[PDB]
């Protein structure tokens, strides 16, 4: 993909029952200066020791979303990460007549 | 039913002059063990002669 | 503006001829916690803590493990980003 | 070219303090004098200094270019 | 130079809170706790579900089940520690319960 910034994802298998799934959000600081980037896209990202993509296009891990920012003076903050949030509890039933 | 809604403020720090990678992965797959992320990268864009 | 001048050849060669042409490379100290696993000063494959440590520099193609800036666990949203979302079977 | 007090990587990752130089190339701020080094409002250009703190940076609305990495001390703990 | 004492004593300007107890690393409470009594499998079962809160660097769960007797005393029937958001109880008695 691009050199300055990149994005990739492997789709997550649909659930069967009504169960929730955890999500791990990690940020790693690789090096200091402008670096060129990954060598082979998502195959260069290893969780435990398994590449996200196999030698071919087949996926090994499903549900991974990776954002890569090469070191630059002007770059945008990573997407999809949150700092704080406030919630207001409605608790109101939705009926057909009144949205 | 409609229960609530949250207003989320994202990360607003650009992290200038640092090459970082962020990963979001479903964690039920790996079980109890923590995940150890290793990357296969190239390195600095140096200044070479013309 | 006076003194004695000595010959340095025998003093220089005392270490070795190679050290007179090029310095010597450094070896990390040995820790018995590794069970004999040997380390080097230019490679690191694991994720280290952040505060009070320097931001590393990568100079060539290599597998890298990097200092952690953030790590959290939360509940994943059902929406996959598209307009259509299907929950359950 | 002497190497007595020099250490190579040289850049520290700190949780609450910015390591950049004020109005430098990396901080990238160029504007009216805003505050003192004790986060007290001021307008004189002579006594305008950043406190290298998050509030001192918020005075400039320059949070994007903050040198330090916030909330590390939670993980290091 | 005697003038440096006043320069040293003035200290600096620190940003934050001295107490700093607004947000430590104690996890919050689990989001949605529900227990369902089903007889579909031919027996009485209890299905407990909860949603993981925002926990820093890993999370695990601790469960305690208590029998609330008619007297008012509460007996401890069982305890369990698990890392999965769902837990099932089987072969229970006739009294009231609390999870
Ligand atoms: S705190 Fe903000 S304004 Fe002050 S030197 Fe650092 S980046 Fe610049």
């Amino acid at each position: 993909m691009g050199k300055g910034s990149s994005k990739g994802h492997t789709p997550r298998e649909a659930k069967d029952n009504l169960k929730s799934t955890q999500l791990l959000s990690v940020i790693d600081a690789i090096s200091e200066g402008p670096i060129e980037g990954p060598v082979d896209g998502l195959k260069s990202v290893l969780l435990n020791s398994t590449p996200v993509l196999d030698t071919e296009g087949n996926t090994n891990i499903s549900g991974v979303t990776v954002v890569f920012r090469a070191g630059e003076q002007e770059q945008t903050p990573p997407e999809g990460f949150e700092s704080s949030g406030s919630e207001t509890v409605l608790g109101t039933e939705v009926k057909y007549d009144t949205p | 039913l409609w229960s609530s809604y949250t207003e989320i403020i994202d990360v607003k720090q650009c992290y200038p002059n640092t090459a970082l990678v962020g990963v979001q992965v479903d964690s039920e797959q790996f079980g109890s063990q923590q995940v150890s992320r290793n990357y296969h990268l190239r390195g600095r864009i140096l200044q070479v002669p013309s | 503006m006076t003194g004695i001048l000595f010959s340095l050849g025998a003093s220089m060669v005392l270490g070795g001829v190679a050290q007179m042409l090029a310095p010597k490379a450094r070896t990390p100290r040995i820790q018995t916690t590794d069970n004999g696993k040997q380390n080097t000063y230019f490679s690191s494959l694991d994720n280290m803590v952040a505060q009070g440590n320097v931001l590393p520099v990568l100079y060539g193609e290599m597998r890298v493990g990097s200092r952690v800036v953030s790590q959290e666990i939360s509940t994943a949203d059902e929406g996959d980003g598209g307009q259509v979302v299907v929950i359950g079977r | 070219t002497e190497t007595d007090g020099a250490v190579f990587p040289g850049r520290i990752m700190l949780a609450n303090t910015c390591t950049w130089t004020y109005r430098g190339d990396e901080c990238g701020y160029s504007g009216p004098a805003v505050a003192d080094e004790y986060d007290q409002p001021t307008s004189d250009i002579t006594k305008d200094k950043c406190s290298k703190c998050l509030s001192g940076c918020k005075f400039r609305n320059n949070v994007g270019n903050f040198g330090g990495f916030l909330s590390i001390n939670k993980l290091s703990q | 130079v005697p003038e440096k004492e006043a320069i040293v004593d003035n200290g600096a300007h620190f940003d934050g809170e001295q107490s700093g107890t607004v947000n430590g690393v104690t996890p919050p409470a689990v989001q949605h706790l529900t227990a369902e009594v089903t007889a579909d499998s031919g027996e009485y079962q209890v299905l407990a579900r909860w949603d993981t809160p925002k926990v820093v660097k890993g999370v695990s769960f601790l469960l305690r089940l208590t029998v609330t007797a008619d007297d008012g005393s509460e007996r401890l029937v069982s305890t369990a520690r698990t890392t999965e958001t769902t837990y099932r109880f089987t072969q229970l008695a006739l009294g009231n319960y609390r999870l």
